[PDB]
RNA sequence: CCUAGUAACGGCGAGUGAAGCGGCAACAGCUCAAAUUUGAAAGCUGGCUUCGGCCCGCGUUGUAAUUUGGAGAGGAUGCUUUGGGCGAGGCUCCUUCUGAGUUCCCUGGAACGGGACGCCACAGAGGGUGAGAGCCCCGUAUAGUUGGAAGCCAAGCCUGUGUAAAGCUCCUUCGACGAGUCGAGUAGUUUGGGAAUGCUGCUCAAAAUGGGAGGUAAAUUUCUUCUAAAGCUAAAUACCGGCCAGAGACCGAUAGCGCACAAGUAGAGUGAUCGAAAGAUGAAAAGCACUUUGAAAAGAGGGUUAAAUAGCACGUGAAAUUGUUGAAAGGGAAGCGCUUGUGACCAGACUUGCGCCCGGCGGAUCAUCCGGUGUUCUCACCGGUGCACUCCGCCGGGCUCAGGCCA
RNA sequence: CCGGGACCGAGGACCGCGCUCUGCAAGGAUGCUGGCGUAAUGGUCACCAGCGACCCGUCUUGAAACACGGACCAAGGAGUCAAGGUUUUGCGCGAGUGUUUGGGUGUAAAACCCGCACGCGUAAUGAAAGUGAACGUAGGUGAGAGCUUCGGCGCAUCAUCGACCGAUCCUGAUGUAUUCGGAUGGAUUUGAGUAGGAGCGUUAAGCCUUGGACCCGAAAGAUGGUGAACUAUGCUUGGAUAGG
RNA sequence: AGACUAAUCGAACCAUCUAGUAGCUGGUUACCGCCGAAGUUUCCCUCAGGAUAGCAGUGUCGACCUUCAGUUUUAUGAGGU
RNA sequence: UUAACUGAACGUGGGCAUUCGAAUGUAUCGACACUAGUGGGCCAUUUUUGGUAAGCAGAACUGGCGAUGCGGGAUGAACCG
RNA sequence: GUCCCACCCAUACCCCGCCCUCAGGGUAGAAACGAUGCCCUGAGGAGUAGGCGGCCGUGGAGGUCAGUGACGAAGCCUAGGGCGUGAGCCCGGGUCGAACGGCCUCUAGUGCAGAUCUUGGUGGUAGUAGCAAAUACUUCAAUGAGAACUUGAAGGACCGAAGUGGGGAAAGGUUCCAUGUGAACAGCGGUUGGACAUGGGUUAGUCGAUCCUAAGCCAUAGGGAAGUUCCGUUUCAAAGGGGC
RNA sequence: GCGAUGGCCAGAAAGUGGUGUUGACGCAAUGUGAUUUCUGCCCAGUGCUCUGAAUGUCAAAGUGAAGAAAUUCAACCAAGC
RNA sequence: AUUAACGAGAUUCCCACUGUCCCUAUCUACUAUCUAGCGAAACCACAGCCAAGGGAACGGGCUUGGCAAAAUCAGCGGGGAAAGAAGACCCUGUUGAGCUUGACUCUAGUUUGACAUUGUGAAAA
RNA sequence: GUGUGAAUACAAACCAUGAAAGUGUGGCCUAUCGAUCCUUUAGUCCCUCGAAAUUUGAGGCUAGAGGUGCCAGAAAAGUUAC
RNA sequence: AAACUUUCAACAACGGAUCUCUUGGUUCUGGCAUCGAUGAAGAACGCAGCGAAAUGCGAUAAGUAAUGUGAAUUGCAGAAAAUCAUCGAAUCUUUGAACGCACAUUGCGCCCGCCGGUAUUCCGGCGGGCAUGCCUGUUCGAGCGUCAU
């Protein structure tokens, strides 16, 4: 709201807060990015090192869609149950059944080992999966079986 | 001129912009047109749904691999299997397309299963009162709880799998012998090697003659 | 909408910059060339015609039927399919029609204001009427209704009929498919398109599982996907330019369009063009009869009006600037600050209020008790009692207290 | 220890330090008296008088300047809006968050309701192929608010030594499609990482960029039109210029 | 003669691009309260301008920790005016 | 690392104060965030460099004016207070 | 020149009152409080560029004040008051005639002395510069309110046939004629006027245009050009007129 | 400078145009500037003009070689120098 | 180089001539002047007496002195660092434009080569 | 407390030299020099050419060189008396 | 002491600010698709009892027909609706893409028909016609381009 602004304040002052030596010109520096091998350039080295030059080989035609594949860890692997089910398992009232977990269902392609898992045994079925968390899944006592 | 620790500014206004600016202002009044138009059309097809009947198809590329959605038209095979003639099918309600082709079982019985309860939950009013056909509804059953929204009535009934199931203990299948990251690995090498391997192979049988 | 300020382009600087997928709105599919109707140009324009046809012309260097790759053509095979006419009834369209105070009193020139009493409301949106009107008037709400034209849709009926035409189920075989076109080179331009994204010029110039594409130039080998060089097609989309309509936390006559007005006018320029200023008397012209002075314009009386200092130089009527009247100052500026003085003109404060004794007047509660209600459950109220060594109020006298300004 | 004078009286029951203790000069003025009760005090204006007093705005080291603008008055007149970014406020929800592209609905541009996708966040690192985060009660040491059974428990945060993930350098196991795979542990390395998530949406402010971009101002450049009624040159057709 | 081409000529006039750009000149609108500068460092075709650090304000937060100091004393180094 | 537990570094456990080991002050300690203006200066003491010199030009320290009124120096940006 | 005494006064110092700022405390078994309040205590106050805070004012929006008003809203004037440090707010008197305001939120085209600012209006200068080229007027009479610049008569003068004469071309458009005339215009006046108002006035076989061709321009046939269009004018054209 | 298949010039192009209803006593482009008397020396430089071999330089197209092909490398060159 | 004739071309001298001058005077008309009528504009921070001082180093204002009396008319050119006109000289600007060239980068035209238009024969190794 | 140029101590290695100890990371010390983009080399069972392969070619990663002397680094002749 | 100048106040001037108003703008939203050789847009000139302009109209000229409504119009005059709404029938001057050729001319022609002057030929009056590109068709033709008798 204009009732808020610095510029109310600023009435009846001359030079409206941009001082009298220095007067509020139009472009002093230039325009944009200008200069940034030049005047400029103390600003754009102290902040944004690497500004300036190539770095890597170019990808023609990049489709986003071949590199998905979107990464859970073990220990929010257990939070994709539903909590009902998910209790009776932490707390113990199956130890029969054992829950299979559809990363690809639930939006993940790939399986990472991040956390720590409880003592009970769960197949996941995943496109990719870390060695660590494999090797968590195993200790666990389920598997992981991948499904493309 | 940049001054502070500012992100690099990439605002694309340095054409004339304000000569192409779109607001939307009439977006309830489009609203309330495009209402008024639906219930026109629905009127006008008193008695048939609004839409046309699609079937399921899954989505193209390794994203979206995971989900179905509905489809263009049913394909010429489909309607086959579900015994609709193809110049009869877009008369009462159904979806053609000409280019989509079944190369999976899966579809092709999705969609003859679909085609079918569509079959069997159609009521056709005869061409004349007077004198209906075989193939016409027999004035008995034509009355009954009608759908006028094929797209609810006939949508995708799970675009996704089952995110969760439960399977008994010593059901769960023995792992991958040398584990899951291994056999991925594995797998990459030999895609990486199969044509090294392939030329050296060929080079050591002919090196006889 | 997102992808995405991403891939990419860029003196890789400044800067630029898509697409596939995904969600949604809207969805609609089609017809030609390439075939012999060959047991019958079956096709079409024009003219005449009782309506049955006739004639000329176009056309075999190809007009109809069939076919368009999703196929189809040819065969089998048994099922299946079709043409016309009404039409209740409904939605439209034009048209007739719509509730309630002008009741009493005051102010006013005029109630549409104030007060009192009423009414209507599916209508208290808006406007007019002599000032803020739901009920004075037009309109406003609601579905109805008076009469009429017949525009659409349509439940269902009535009635032809398989020579013909049409779909499906299987099949050995056949299966025509667009050329200075694709493609290649080079040049220019363009693109995010990068050993070249599209387009165009010039040169070369195709093929028949061929050809194009598959975002790094090339040879070789595979694979995937479509089928160019012919054509038509609602909708969702843009747009307030045109014609209507409804609105706004917009502007309010130097604003808002240049233009609220005989405004793209008056006027300027040879011309292309440029381009203003300018709204408001009053409810009603009732727009000042008549007398008098003046050559006249006008003035002075008088009249109209609620009002003329509202008189067509017209609502209100600021400042700059000016005239008259009154007061004052002024020996080469004036203004201004602090502080008195003089003169002029003023705002406040005060003119009482508290108490206590002594008399007069009036009244009926003053304590207490009884009953009924309320409430903070113990504190009140309302009735009955009281009934004058109480209580309250008003006068008269005395005393006390405080209360203005300067000392 | 006695006088003489000036300016001042803030506070508003008691409370306290105390003294020369029936009281007091001790945590801030009372008592008595007089005149007037109105223009008397007081305010305002005009003028005289004493002292003081350069014309404002601006650029500037420096302005009253012999620096520029300003004769006067009325009205108009200049840091806005949008997108994007950032930090800090206030809100809602919170490992999630965001209804409003759209649909439903409506007393109809409002309000109300709905969900698939999607954006941002939840995982980084490398040019990339790719790989991808716990030895410990999610570690040890020193501090550390606050709790404590008084023995220590130790938030946030800071310093420090370690551990884990990616990258880079080293080696280089069991193996082998014998040229592939890369176990183990080791770096004076390196990362916008992990190590009991803080984000998403929205509101307000300052700041940044592009935009007309606080307002007014060039000399120029370009596109498309209009002029030889002046004047220049030429063509066609005409006219005019005593007396010696 | 850079003369003339409608008072316009070292490139006419009209309209538009166009509110062209300006590190340059001018201006930039109520009051009170608190705090309160710089003309210096480094880089820039930088020298009438910018960025950078410094000086300044505001908002906080932390145990505001028992520390901090344009100072003296004591002890102990350096210097070449 | 050394010939070696012998050193280096970091610690465990125990002890110190009848006094936390000069003075004075503490009228403010530290960290963080975001950002304004400024980036023409000038004057004076002392020390100066160039110059014959300059109300000239250029430096070091400190204090001033700029940004500041007031008393004094009659008159004044810097002098004295 | 040196030494001594008393005295004068800064916005400095000391004591006191008040304002604000900053800081430190008190205030609930609430007899309690714009707790954002009140009470107690101490210190401090310069300021351009600039930052921040709090407030005043303006147009419009929601809520509210059962708000004000034709028995007078808004506006305007005011050597009449009151409040606030101040921006400002309120009231008295006059004028005037139809709407308007306070409070809390919301909103912005929101506050002017400047910009050789924009538009409009108005001053001093100032009854001033000036109204002096083209030889020149005078007498009587009429008219009229009014006569140097109207008219009649008379006189005196100029233009002196390359004219101040008589007619035309371009250009103007009614200025031509009659009648009447208030204002405006005729830079003095005005009875007069190319002014204003009301009515009239331009007569062709022979005068011009019309006909012809000139310099030149525009078609056509064709050829260029993306095209607006350019060339082309007899050119690579099947291009007509005489009788029975 | 030019004998028309041309010189100089205009045009976006043209089956276009000017010189040109022209033809060297002409058309076009320059310098000096009546008459008189004269107009000397210099072709190294910059131009213009003429020849491009015993001489060197070169593009596209074309030729040869290598290659799997893209390409690379070799010779050859018209104008101009 | 010279040159008759010509020249509103530049220059020196001589005769004549004269107010150019010594050295000014006088006359005429029209103004100015005064009056009736009519009636602007430029310019204007506020204004208008000086001397010195200091000051942005040349004051109308400030300091210290001199002084200082209404209201006015005709002239006048000392001052107002008087009015025009955002200095045209000079410098600065990462502002232009006209012109030049062996500046940088290009370009109409032009010259030459190649391909196409472009066909049919013969001869020469 | 950014680059650049220089410089100092130590670690990984494997070398030179002296019987050793030790010294040596250019010149006894204080000057002797150069970004982005591009190009060219050197480095490997390294990565990519995105439908799948092989071979050319191209593109990446790490370290040098080709240079900006206006040396934190534009590609640049005059005249104006109009 | 007046006058003059200045200051202050009342009244009167000058001017058009302020307040209030608004048949106007501006912005958004919704509906609709309809110019022209059957002569458009635009221009010119005319038309009313008394009009210059604006608006409307076209020699049928401030309008005619037709339908609806139902008593006006109004400044005056006049008369027996209306300056009304609607609108399907007409009129629609000179022009203009503009069309016989032109046009800086109210210029100059040709064809058909009718009516007059002795008239197929000249003159006058009246009416209807005469542009270009292209398509289809009709008819009349050209060419040793070509085919049979
Ligand atoms: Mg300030
Ligand atoms: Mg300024
Ligand atoms: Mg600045
Ligand atoms: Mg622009
Ligand atoms: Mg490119
Ligand atoms: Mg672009
Ligand atoms: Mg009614
Ligand atoms: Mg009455
Ligand atoms: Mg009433
Ligand atoms: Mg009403
Ligand atoms: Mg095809
Ligand atoms: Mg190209
Ligand atoms: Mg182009
Ligand atoms: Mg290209
Ligand atoms: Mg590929
Ligand atoms: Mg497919
Ligand atoms: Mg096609
Ligand atoms: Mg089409
Ligand atoms: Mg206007
Ligand atoms: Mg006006
Ligand atoms: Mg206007
Ligand atoms: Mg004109
Ligand atoms: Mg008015
Ligand atoms: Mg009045
Ligand atoms: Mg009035
Ligand atoms: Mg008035
Ligand atoms: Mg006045
Ligand atoms: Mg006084
Ligand atoms: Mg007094
Ligand atoms: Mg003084
Ligand atoms: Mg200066
Ligand atoms: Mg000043
Ligand atoms: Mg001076
Ligand atoms: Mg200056
Ligand atoms: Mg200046
Ligand atoms: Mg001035
Ligand atoms: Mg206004
Ligand atoms: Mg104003
Ligand atoms: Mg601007
Ligand atoms: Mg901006
Ligand atoms: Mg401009
Ligand atoms: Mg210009
Ligand atoms: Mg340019
Ligand atoms: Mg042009
Ligand atoms: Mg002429
Ligand atoms: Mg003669
Ligand atoms: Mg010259
Ligand atoms: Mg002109
Ligand atoms: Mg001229
Ligand atoms: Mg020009
Ligand atoms: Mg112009
Ligand atoms: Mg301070
Ligand atoms: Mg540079
Ligand atoms: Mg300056
Ligand atoms: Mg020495
Ligand atoms: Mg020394
Ligand atoms: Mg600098
Ligand atoms: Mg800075
Ligand atoms: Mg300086
Ligand atoms: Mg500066
Ligand atoms: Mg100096
Ligand atoms: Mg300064
Ligand atoms: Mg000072
Ligand atoms: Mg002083
Ligand atoms: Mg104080
Ligand atoms: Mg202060
Ligand atoms: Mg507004
Ligand atoms: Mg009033
Ligand atoms: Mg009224
Ligand atoms: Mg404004
Ligand atoms: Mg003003
Ligand atoms: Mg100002
Ligand atoms: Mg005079
Ligand atoms: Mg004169
Ligand atoms: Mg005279
Ligand atoms: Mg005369
Ligand atoms: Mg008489
Ligand atoms: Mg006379
Ligand atoms: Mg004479
Ligand atoms: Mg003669
Ligand atoms: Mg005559
Ligand atoms: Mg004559
Ligand atoms: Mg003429
Ligand atoms: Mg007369
Ligand atoms: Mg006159
Ligand atoms: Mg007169
Ligand atoms: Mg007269
Ligand atoms: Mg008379
Ligand atoms: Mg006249
Ligand atoms: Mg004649
Ligand atoms: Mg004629
Ligand atoms: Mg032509
Ligand atoms: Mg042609
Ligand atoms: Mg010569
Ligand atoms: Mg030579
Ligand atoms: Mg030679
Ligand atoms: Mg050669
Ligand atoms: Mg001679
Ligand atoms: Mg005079
Ligand atoms: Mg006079
Ligand atoms: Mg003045
Ligand atoms: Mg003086
Ligand atoms: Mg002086
Ligand atoms: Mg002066
Ligand atoms: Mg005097
Ligand atoms: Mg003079
Ligand atoms: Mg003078
Ligand atoms: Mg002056
Ligand atoms: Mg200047
Ligand atoms: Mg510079
Ligand atoms: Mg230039
Ligand atoms: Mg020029
Ligand atoms: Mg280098
Ligand atoms: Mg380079
Ligand atoms: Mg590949
Ligand atoms: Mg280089
Ligand atoms: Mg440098
Ligand atoms: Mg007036
Ligand atoms: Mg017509
Ligand atoms: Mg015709
Ligand atoms: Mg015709
Ligand atoms: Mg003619
Ligand atoms: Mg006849
Ligand atoms: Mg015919
Ligand atoms: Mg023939």
């Amino acid at each position: 709201p204009t009732r808020f602004s610095k510029t109310r304040k600023h009435r009846g002052h001359v030079s409206a807060g941009k001082g009298r030596v220095g007067k509020h010109r139009k472009h002093p520096g230039g325009r944009g990015m200008a200069g940034g091998q030049h005047h400029h350039r103390t600003n754009l080295d102290k902040y944004h090192p690497g500004y300036f030059g190539k770095v890597g080989m170019r990808h023609f035609h990049l489709l986003r869609n071949h590199y998905w594949r979107p990464s859970i860890n073990i220990d929010k692997l257990w939070s994709l149950v539903p909590s009902d089910v998910r209790e009776q398992y932490l707390s113990g009232q199956k130890k029969d059944t054992a829950p299979v977990i559809d990363l690809l269902s639930h939006g993940y392609a790939k399986l990472l080992g991040k956390g720590r898992l409880p003592e009970i045994p769960v197949v996941v079925r995943a496109r990719y999966v870390s060695a660590e968390a494999e090797r968590k899944v195993k200790e666990a006592g389920g598997v992981v079986e991948l499904v493309a | 001129a940049i001054k502070h620790n500012q992100q690099i500014p990439n605002n694309h206004f340095r054409k004339h912009w304000q000569r192409r600016v779109r607001c939307h202002f009439d977006q309830p009044g489009k609203k309330v047109t495009r209402r008024l138009a639906r219930r026109a059309k629905a009127a006008a097809l008193a008695p048939r749904p609004v839409d046309k009947l699609r079937p399921i198809v899954r989505c193209p590329t390794v994203k979206y691999n995971r989900r179905t959605r509905l489809g263009r038209g049913f394909t010429l095979e489909e309607l086959k299997a579900a015994g609709i003639p193809r110049l009869l099918a877009p008369t009462i309600g159904i979806a053609v397309d000409h280019r989509r082709k079944n190369l999976s079982e899966e579809s092709l019985a999705a969609n003859v299963q679909r085609l079918k309860d569509y079959k069997a939950r159609l009521i056709l009013f005869p061409r004349k009162s007077n004198k209906p056909k075989k193939a016409d509804t027999p004035k008995d059953q034509q009355t009954a709880e009608t759908t006028t929204s094929l797209r609810t009535s006939f949508g995708v009934e799970q675009p996704l799998a089952p995110g969760f199931t439960e399977i008994s203990k010593s059901e769960i299948p023995a792992g991958i012998e040398g584990g899951a990251y291994r056999a991925l690995r594995k797998a990459r090498s030999d895609a990486r090697l199969v044509g090294v391997r392939e030329k050296r192979a060929k080079e050591k049988a002919e090196a006889e003659a």
